[PDB]
RNA sequence: UUGGGCUCUGUGGGUGCUUGGCCGCUGGCCAGACCUACUUCAAAGCCACCGGGGGUACCUACCGGUUG
């Protein structure tokens, strides 16, 4: 795998599969809905907004194909054995994983249908149905339906249980029929035959309110909804279209809702997977239909890249809501009010994502220092025409930066019931996003409602004003933004040329935008009044220094005196900031074509992405390139620094993503994933990168392991007078514990010299001296050549030639002439020691006093 | 009235000295009874310059 | 918190016991050797601080 | 729902107001226009403003100057004073903050009675 | 330029357990926000890289001490890598955190929650698992039990580290297992009078203590009871206690300041002595018992105790009341501070301790500088009175004071420190005195209101007075005409401050806004409006919002860099604010606190909080308290400046003042939750000088290796500015040759050479290595130093801090040495 | 752009880092179940916020008692 960087997780993403979420209900006052990332699941609250609680770990091998939350554990199986992955069905709780599942081994089909009741777990797989005795996780049975003619055997409808129906289940299949089995002892017990035989494939069933009744749903259009003990029809609908059936059905336990004022039950809910619509019915008298909720979901668009439709309608058990899930990465869920009567529900809540995929990101920067900074705020501009700033520390405070009331004129046009769609009605896809906050001015920033994208200043310098600059598609209009209030901001630019937009800056004063144009003009924007100050050149050559073709990128030196611009066609351009007229520039005119640009600034580093697949790093003010970066077989999809300033990022083409030292300049590491990765962002911290990967509707976060543990890798891969180390608060409590004992009040290892002094190294002594606390070093310091003394003076003589410790030297000889003067006054032994250690301490003291006597004097004679 | 002015002082126009006081209890000495005005971009002080005809935008 | 040397020890006539004087110097000088002219100008100095407090 | 400024200036005895508004391009002293006030040898210190700050700073606005009191040069620095201020204040109040500072730049650098008057006390020495 | 956090500085202790780490020699103290480890037989702190929304409640440690787990209130849960200082996981328990215990086995650990009795798995870190990284959700939970009845003070495990026990706040105490045992049922011991603060095990597990809060200390064993002993106490109650089970020891900390300590096998008093007049709050117990660490939470109040040589091996104290200034020695390795609480104290920059506390005011000190020298602190105060600290003999030569009784609030020193003048509120003439003499030398006049910052130039020609008439003074006093100079200002003048180099001066005013001054021909030269800059906003009690409360829109304080390039401006709010002097641009902004038990940090304070009476941390909840002395409230109405009372909830986010380092890359708030230094920092980002495409450290080391060219190899390694190298080639070069490399050196790269040979000098053992290199670089390149001498001066004085600290540590003890064997070899 | 604008009101999310709804909680329940047991040993003391001056008959507190 990789070396640096590691899997975190996927962030921006709620339910993008067709796996159908799964609510159960927790206790009396809240329930829980569990959707699919992919490889994970998550749970969601209702009361408490719907907020994460838990997200499945570990990441599973392959994709989830089905899922059921039973009573405290949730189920999960995976895998498709009929194109390579391994299958499974793993069991968790709280979060991570508390049991597995045997599969048999005659097991070649991905498997759908997950379904707990009884003392029985049931998961149907294509055309078998596995069943698992649930009491000890412990491999029942496997139940095969019969077959005709290689399709009926096909099991499409899925599997059920009815509530007082005892140890059997009902299946739908490829064919009308729905059999009843009996699954503790495997026999088909009975078959029910489908009316209307020209409509003949189950597509959806469900159990009724009512005792042994249901509702199956055949392909060709009908709902029936039958009793399964007298096998005798109640109701019959045409529910279905045959380009479009139904796909989900679901009935109303509240006990109201029917009989046009509402008071009686009988309400039933159905939707389609070819539409984004869901369709109520009453069901009293002949179950007339009433009312239908109109793009509550995004439709399937055929040449459109959102990816909208239907996943599952669930009313929740019990109540007036009812969730439903489609497959636009949103999951939303709906309120029958009853103060008037509506048979439509308006939104209780919405969580959503982007319904396609993520063109740009970027890492919003530091609140000043701390509280919450540096990191925390994804901001993608996705393919579904919408900015998202996701947050990384928890999911429910994340939102859209609004464009305006859109789905109030989507709505308000025609253009929600079924010219333009929702997305074509937002603004451009987001190529590029720069963000500079020191004047967002939180929640309120002009404190009143202001015109979107108009194409004072008392408010605006005392609260406020946009943050977030914003480069789309094909547009000339870099349109702006307010971060603190999730809102698109008053202004939109045009570049001088009308040109599209190609890159745009935001000086780090937070005061100009800047944009650049893809025929070569360059314009500044003040975002507070939102006017036009320079342009660049004004009016070498003063008025003549004008690019050719388009400025894939410009950046502001943050002390606002030059802004450096970055055209393909050539060259790197240096501009004047106050006068617009042109400094100097470096010229890389017949090679290169640079499609990108980055920039550290306190490094004063701007990376260039060449178009011969290299990355040449220059300094702005050093003006030589100061490295170039070969590494890349496809193109640079995006490349980005670190913020130590060290290594620099690239997503390349081939789908490898590869990081190069900029002090040792050689490759550290380089990987490669499953898809190419379209965008990279660090944070301000180093712990994170995010990346879109082209096909998947999130980003995904790799943590940092260069932070949290020793990787030491730097493969270029392909595929004198010394001190001591002892504390000056070591020894010099040493020299005077006389008077910190005093401050401090209220109101063989003696045989170390001896065998040190029998051999001519004292070294194993004075490694204990260096070593010993000092009470115990004052303690332990305080005939015929087995006395201490002279093996001591003789000791730090051999330590004053050896030159190792030189203030341990003075420190414990001036605590040994303070308490051992009298037998060395006295005593006759050792002053041919101290007659040589004063020999070898004038030699030492008077070489480094001389030192230390022109070297502070006359330093301290140069400071005057 | 004691009413207008702690409302003023609790909607924080006063300062005595350097400081914007805003409690209504806050004991005023002898020699701070002259060191007590408006704060600094009052528009209570907008209006007295206002009212007396010689305010100034700068 | 340690004390000065001119708190310690400073040498005046509390501190000397002397037929000699300690002078203004801290250095003690005896009446003995002093002449006819050095006890008179220390007569006139001194009535020099008398009628100066 | 004008974008109205009130501004002031100062020497010894004359006062001068200026009213700044959005207009095009005026300047109007006492109903005469600036350039025909104060007797001929000093309509460069009117103009001192002016020709530091660059005329397309005054193209948008339309500056109303009313002066009081004191002698023929006193009246001359309260008219200067209130052109400065006025055009501070305005684009301080009306454009963006950054466009302030750079004009406070420019007029402080070349001499801050033109913004602060600094009216002379006496001097009783030690 | 680039300045992040270095130590917090200045407090010891707030509220919050402490711990020991398991080598006895490191003790983690929480402050407000952080957690301050001080290694303590090698005095040296820091604080770790976090900082939590609320105070510390809790801190945890694993028994391999590398795994710091902290807790802020309402259980928000960090935890972090103590070794190599990084923070790791983020957690939040929903009730608050009312007692942790991390297991012994470094497996578990049990926190006892409001009532709640959760037992969790350790998470396991990249530093444990082989090729692993963070995983999303690492706390896993193996149990929670809340069959208790009220709040649960304490939890203490097992040796083995298979039962663990919870002292109530009900009555009781109960024992409880980790899996189920065979003959074992989890139980409950019974009745105490109040309720229980700790209940500690032996070694061997058959009687286990409980010691309650109405001082009764309780034995049982298999289950009644085998001896309830009291002892008595006057008037206090029993608030902590800590039991050693392998010395057989129980400490016991109370709320008139006393702590007792108790030999038990049986009741038996060690000894037992008072530290504080106020409550002790938290105990901690040394792994080998011989060290007892107290926390009383009151005042700041952190003390070490060796138990059998009785004697304080720590007590330390922070201030408890507002800081007013600061400055820094001309060496630069010590910073004094002053408060409202009274005392001016002196705290060392390493080790993170105050090294004096001058208690000889009374009621606030206001101001606080040194002259040149960094002998002798000159402070002012309220008392009335500016006292001249002698700092080599640690007492006052000289309180001077005003013939009429006045209450100083500021002060200026003449930097040859023979002129004070110091200024007030109750009049607004300002004094000056001699030093030399010891009498008042003049009041000067002048001003129309309270002279509210002095400054001195650092030449010392000239004094600057700025007051509340809203003007400056230029004060020429030393010539024979002691003129002055006024300076015609908008608004009411904060703060004053020199360039270092005399010939600039900026003044805050209460606009907001700075301006900056030429000070030979007096004439402003340029000036910010900081207005928007600084507003740190939204404290409780404002009905108004943010962004249009005046009064945190000024700036209090402003320094210059010791380069004179940048300046620090700060006021009554949260944002630190960096400028230049040339270019005038805003360069770097610092929020000071994350903090949200301070008041002014969130602007745009959310609307949960606002309950229909006000907001919720507004109610005066202190009749919820179960303490006497909690509950009495004896405050004064009305009292803004420092009073005894001092209900103090909430207090707001102030800087009280910023100071620059002498040496460079650091930097000094004095703010309300401790005093923060931020630092130059250097270890982690890469940045070279004027780099080519070929040097790299392969390069670096392959011209020092292959073929020796010395000077190239230093300009090289200088050339990427990487201190690895630096130390490589510094290290690599022989002594001979240094006099080769010096005498034909580049001098554009000299005083970064200046800096790190000084770095190395008082780091490095290297001694007579360094000084010949400087040595050899002062005296070749001694005409462009002395010719400069301004733009180096910094330079030249970590040089000279370098070798004074190497020719007064050693050479002390040189001389001692030959001059004693000069004694003893006479006889 | 096949209507627009002000104002007011409501609901949901957000305005601090994401570990479940409830209980008699190492277990159980979210459709509840069982309901009334079991018992050898009352308690250790101290402390505990009324504004200033003043009165003291009765009550109360405390101190010293007095018989019966």
């Amino acid at each position: 795998g990789s070396a640096i960087f590691a899997p975190y997780r996927t962030i921006g993403l709620i339910s993008p599969t067709g796996v159908p979420f799964t609510s159960i209900p927790l206790g009396k006052t809240t329930f829980q809905i569990t959707t699919s990332v992919g490889r994970a699941l998550q749970t969601y609250d209702l009361k408490r907004g719907l907020n994460l609680v838990f997200v499945t770990r570990p990441q599973t091998p392959s994709d989830i194909t089905a899922t059921h939350a039973w009573k405290e554990r949730v189920y999960a199986a995976f895998g498709d054995p009929r194109n390579g992955e391994p299958q499974g069905l793993w069991v968790f709780q709280r979060g991570k994983k508390v049991a597995e599942l045997p599969l048999p081994s005659d097991l070649d089909q991905p498997i759908k249908q997950i379904l707990i009741f009884g003392g029985w777990i049931v998961a149907c797989a294509l055309t078998r149905i596995e069943v698992w005795k649930a009491a000890t996780l412990e491999h029942y049975t496997t139940i095969f339906p019969a077959a005709s003619k290689k399709g009926d055997n096909e099991l499409t409808g899925g599997a059920i249980n009815m509530p007082t129906f005892l140890n059997k289940i009902f299946v739908g299949r490829k064919d009308g029929w729905v059999e009843i089995w009996n699954v503790s002892t495997g026999k088909l017990i009975y078959t029910l035959l489908p009316p209307s035989p020209d409509c003949g494939a189950v597509t959806c069933l469900q159990p009724t309110p009512a005792l042994s009744l249901l509702a199956i749903a055949y392909s060709g259009g009908p709902l029936v909804i039958q009793n399964v003990l007298t096998d005798k029809t109640v109701l019959l609908l045409e529910a279905g279209t045959d380009d479009a059936p139904v796909t989900s059905i679901s009935f109303r336990t509240d006990g109201l809702g029917a009989g046009q004022d509402g008071r009686k039950d009988g309400v039933m809910a159905t939707a389609t997977s070819v539409s984004g619509d869901v369709t109520f019915w009453d069901l009293n008298k002949g179950g007339r239909i009433m009312g239908v909720l109109r793009s509550a979901h995004n439709p399937p668009s055929r040449h459109n890249i959102v990816r909208g439709g239907i996943s599952k309608i669930e009313f929740l058990a019990g109540q007036p809501v009812i969730v439903t899930s489609g497959l636009d990465n949103s999951l939303k869920t709906w309120i029958f009010d009853e103060s008037p009567f509506s048979p439509v529900p308006r939104i209780l809540h919405q969580r959503s994502g982007h319904a396609a995929p993520v063109r740009c990101l970027h890492f919003l920067p530091s609140d000043f220092d701390g509280a919450e900074g540096g990191n925390k705020w994804l901001l993608s501009g996705g393919k579904d025409r919408s900015l998202w700033g996701w947050s990384l520390r928890r999911d429910g405070q994340s939102a859209e930066l609004s464009q305006g009331a859109i789905r109030k004129k989507a709505r308000k046009m025609g253009l929600l019931a079924g010219t333009t769609t929702l997305e074509d009605l937002k603004a451009p896809e987001i190529t590029c996003i720069a963000s500079s906050l020191n004047r967002d001015g939180g929640m309120g920033a002009i404190p009143g409602k202001q015109m979107i994208w108009d194409k004072n200043a008392e408010l605006s310098g005392n609260t406020g004003w946009e943050s977030v600059v914003t480069a789309h598609k094909d547009d000339p209009y870099a349109r702006t933004w307010f971060w603190g209030r999730r809102r698109a901001g008053r202004w939109a630019f045009k570049t001088g040329d009308g040109e599209p937009v190609s890159t745009v800056a935001i000086s780090s004063c937070g005061t100009f935008a800047l944009v650049g144009s893809t025929g070569g003009s360059i314009d500044m924007f003040n975002l507070q009044s939102g006017r036009h100050r320079q342009r660049f050149p004004s009016r070498f050559a003063p008025g003549t220094g004008r690019h050719t073709n388009a400025v894939t990128g410009i950046v502001v030196d943050p002390l606002n005196r030059h802004v450096v611009s970055c055209s393909l066609d050539g060259k790197v351009k240096f501009w004047d900031f106050i006068t617009g007229n042109l400094v100097d520039e470096i010229d890389w005119a017949p090679m290169t074509k640079i499609i990108g640009c980055r920039y550290h600034p306190g490094n004063d580093l701007i990376a260039f992405a060449c178009d011969d697949r290299s990355i040449r790093v220059v300094d702005i003010e050093t003006k030589n390139t100061i490295r170039e970066f070969w590494g890349c077989r496809g193109d640079i999809n995006d490349f980005c620094f670190s913020p130590d300033g060290r290594w620099i990022v690239a997503a390349s083409q081939d789908s490898i993503i590869r990081v190069w030292d900029l002090p040792t300049a050689h490759l550290i590491d380089a990987f490669r994933l499953e898809q190419p990765c379209t965008a990279l962002a660090f944070s301000h911290t180093g712990e994170y990168l995010a990346g879109a990967m082209e096909g998947s509707l999130g980003v995904q976060i790799w943590t940092n392991r260069t932070l949290f543990r020793h990787v030491p890798t730097r493969q270029i891969s392909e595929s004198m007078m010394t001190l001591s180390l002892v504390p000056r608060s070591r020894w010099q409590t040493l020299l005077h514990i006389d008077i910190i004992k005093a401050r401090n009040k209220p109101k063989t290892f003696t045989s170390k010299l001896l065998v040190g002094g029998a051999k001519g190294d004292y070294t194993d002594f004075i490694e204990h001296l260096k070593a010993l606390p000092p009470a115990a070093a004052d303690l332990e310091l305080r005939d015929e050549a087995t006395n201490e003394l002279l093996h001591f003076i003789r000791a730090l003589t051999s330590r004053l030639v050896a030159r190792r410790d030189y203030e341990l030297t003075q420190a414990w000889m001036t605590v040994f002439l303070r308490l051992h003067f009298d037998l060395i006054m006295e005593n006759e032994e050792l002053l041919q020691a101290l007659g040589e250690w004063r020999e070898h301490q004038a030699r030492e003291r008077d070489r480094l006093s001389e030192l230390v006597g022109y070297c502070g004097g006359v330093v301290s004679f140069l400071r005057s | 009235t004691v009413q207008a002015a702690t409302k003023l002082i609790e909607q924080g126009h006063v300062r005595v000295g350097v400081e914007e006081v805003r409690d209504p209890a806050f004991l005023v000495t002898r020699n701070m009874e002259d060191f007590v005005t408006w704060t600094v971009g009052s528009k209570i002080k907008q209006n007295i310059m206002k009212y007396r005809d010689k305010l100034d935008d700068f | 918190s340690m004390i000065a040397p001119q708190e310690v020890y400073a040498p005046s006539k509390d501190t000397a016991e002397k037929g000699e004087v300690v002078t203004k110097a801290g250095i003690p000088i005896a009446k003995q050797e002093m002449s006819r002219e050095e006890k008179l100008r220390r007569r006139r100095r001194e009535k020099e601080r008398i009628r100066k407090a | 729902s004008v974008q109205a400024v009130q501004v002031f200036g100062k020497k010894k005895n004359a006062t001068a107001v200026a009213r700044c508004v959005q207009g095009k391009g005026l300047i109007k002293v006492n109903g005469k226009p600036l350039k025909l006030f104060a007797p001929e040898i000093l309509r460069a210190k009117l103009y001192e403003p002016i020709l530091i700050l660059g005329t397309d700073k005054f193209a948008d606005v339309d500056i109303r100057i009313r002066v009081a009191g004191g002698g023929h040069t006193s009246q001359v620095y309260a008219v200067r004073q209130a052109i400065a201020k006025s055009i501070v204040a305005y684009y301080a109040k009306y454009v963006d903050e950054h466009s302030k500072n750079l004009l406070k730049q420019e007029l402080i650098q070349f001499d801050r009675s033109l913004l602060v008057a600094d009216p002379r006390r006496c001097e009783p020495k030690k | 330029t680039n300045f992040k956090f270095s130590n917090l500085l200045g407090t010891v202790y707030c509220r919050g357990n402490l711990l020991f780490s398991p080598d006895g020699t490191h003790l983690f103290s929480p402050v407000g926000n952080r957690v301050t480890v001080f290694n303590l037989v090698e005095n040296k702190s820091y604080t770790f890289p976090f900082a939590h929304r609320k105070n510390i409640s809790r801190i945890g440690l694993t028994p391999q001490g590398n795994l710091l787990l902290s807790i802020d209130e309402d259980g928000q849960a960090i935890l972090t890598n103590v070794p190599r200082r990084v923070v790791l996981y983020h957690f939040s328990f929903k009730s608050p955190v009312t007692a942790l215990a991390f297991s012994p086995s470094g497996r578990h650990f049990v926190v006892g929650l409001k009532r709640k009795i959760e037992v969790w798995h350790v998470p396991s870190t990249p530093d444990t698992n082989e090729d692993g990284d963070l995983e999303f959700a690492p706390f896993v939970r193996h149990h929670t039990h809340m069959q208790h009845f009220d709040d649960v003070r304490h939890l203490e495990w097992s040796s083995d580290s298979r039962f663990f026990l919870s002292a109530s706040k009900d009555l009781t105490a109960r024992i409880w297992s980790l899996d189920t045992e065979e003959g074992f049922v989890p139980t409950v011991l019974s009745g105490h009078r109040q309720g229980v603060v700790g209940a500690y095990f032996s070694k061997d597990q058959e009687t286990i203590y409980t010691v309650s809060k109405d001082g009764a200390v309780f034995e049982w064993k298999y289950w009644r009871i085998v001896n309830k002993h009291f002892f008595m106490q006057n008037a206090a109650t029993l608030r902590c206690a800590a039991y050693h089970a392998e010395s057989n020891l129980l400490v016991a900390g109370f709320s008139n300041g006393i702590f007792g300590l108790y030999e038990m096998p049986d009741f038996n008093l060690i000894h037992t002595l008072s530290i504080s007049q106020n409550e002790i709050d938290f105990v901690t117990i040394n792994k080998s018992g011989e060290w007892l660490a107290f926390g009383a939470s009151k005042l700041g109040q952190l003390l070490v105790w060796e138990w059998q040589s009785e004697s304080y091996i720590l007590k330390q104290q922070g201030h408890f009341d507002a800081m007013n200034s600061l400055v820094y020695s001309p060496d630069g390795q010590r910073i004094v501070t002053a408060a409202d609480d009274g005392k001016i104290k002196v705290w060392d920059v390493e080790s993170g301790f105050c090294i004096v506390t001058f208690t000889e005011h009374t009621s606030g000190v206001t101001a606080c500088e040194f002259a040149k020298k960094g002998s002798v602190l000159f402070t002012a105060s309220l008392d009335g009175s500016v006292r001249a600290w002698d700092l080599i003999r640690y007492r006052n030569f000289r309180t001077f004071t005003a013939p009429e009784r006045l209450s100083f609030t500021c002060m200026a020193v003449d930097p040859s420190g023979e002129v004070i003048a110091a200024g007030s509120i109750d009049s607004f003439d300002i004094h000056i005195w001699s030093v030399q003499t010891g009498q008042l030398l003049d009041r000067l006049s002048g001003h129309e209101g309270p002279v509210s910052s002095l400054a001195f130039a650092p030449d010392g020609s000239v004094l600057v007075s700025g007051s509340w008439d809203r003007t400056a003074r230029i004060w020429s006093i030393f010539s024979r005409t002691q003129t002055s100079e006024p300076l015609q200002l908008q608004s009411d003048v904060l703060d004053v401050a020199f360039r270092p180099d005399s010939k600039q001066i900026a003044i805050s005013t209460l606009d907001g806004q700075l301006t900056f001054w030429s000070v030979s021909e007096a004439q402003q030269v340029s000036g910010v409006d900081g207005r928007r800059d600084v507003s740190g906003g939204r404290r409780i009690t404002d009905r108004r919002t943010a962004a249009n409360v005046a009064g945190t829109k000024n700036f209090n304080t402003i320094r210059y860099s010791m380069d004179g390039t940048c300046l620090l401006a700060g006021g009554n709010s949260k944002y630190i604010c960096l400028y230049s002097t040339t270019t005038m641009v805003l360069l770097k902004k610092f929020t000071v606190s994350v903090n949200l038990s301070l008041s002014g940090t969130q602007e745009f304070l959310n609307s949960k909080l606002m309950t229909e009476a006000g907001p919720v941390g507004l109610l005066d909840d202190q009749g919820e308290a179960s303490d006497l002395e909690d509950r009495i409230d004896r405050s004064l109405p009305g009292s803004k400046r420092g009073d005894p009372g001092a209900r103090k909830k909430f207090p707001e986010v102030r800087v009280s003042g910023v100071a620059f380092s002498p040496t460079g890359n650091s930097f000094c708030a004095a703010s309300t939750e401790g005093l923060l230094v931020y630092s130059l920092d250097n270890t982690v980002q890469f940045d070279p000088f004027d780099l080519n495409m070929e040097i790299t450290p392969a390069s670096t080391l392959a011209v020092l290796e292959k073929e020796k060219d010395y000077l190239k190899a230093l300009v090289m390694a200088f050339r990427l500015n990487e201190a690895g190298l630096i130390t490589r080639v510094y290290q690599a070069i022989p002594y001979t040759d240094i006099g080769l490399v010096v005498e034909q050196f580049p001098t554009v790269y000299v005083p970064r050479l200046l800096r790190f040979v000084a770095a190395q000098t008082e780091q490095s053992p290297h001694m007579e290595f360094c000084l010949l290199w400087i040595r050899a670089l002062i005296d070749k390149h001694g005409p462009w130093l002395a010719a400069n001498r301004g733009k180096v001066d910094v330079e030249l004085r970590v040089v000279a801090r370098a070798v004074a600290k190497m020719r007064d540590e050693i050479r002390r003890l040189a001389d001692e040495n030959v001059y004693m064997v000069d004694y003893l070899l006479n006889q």
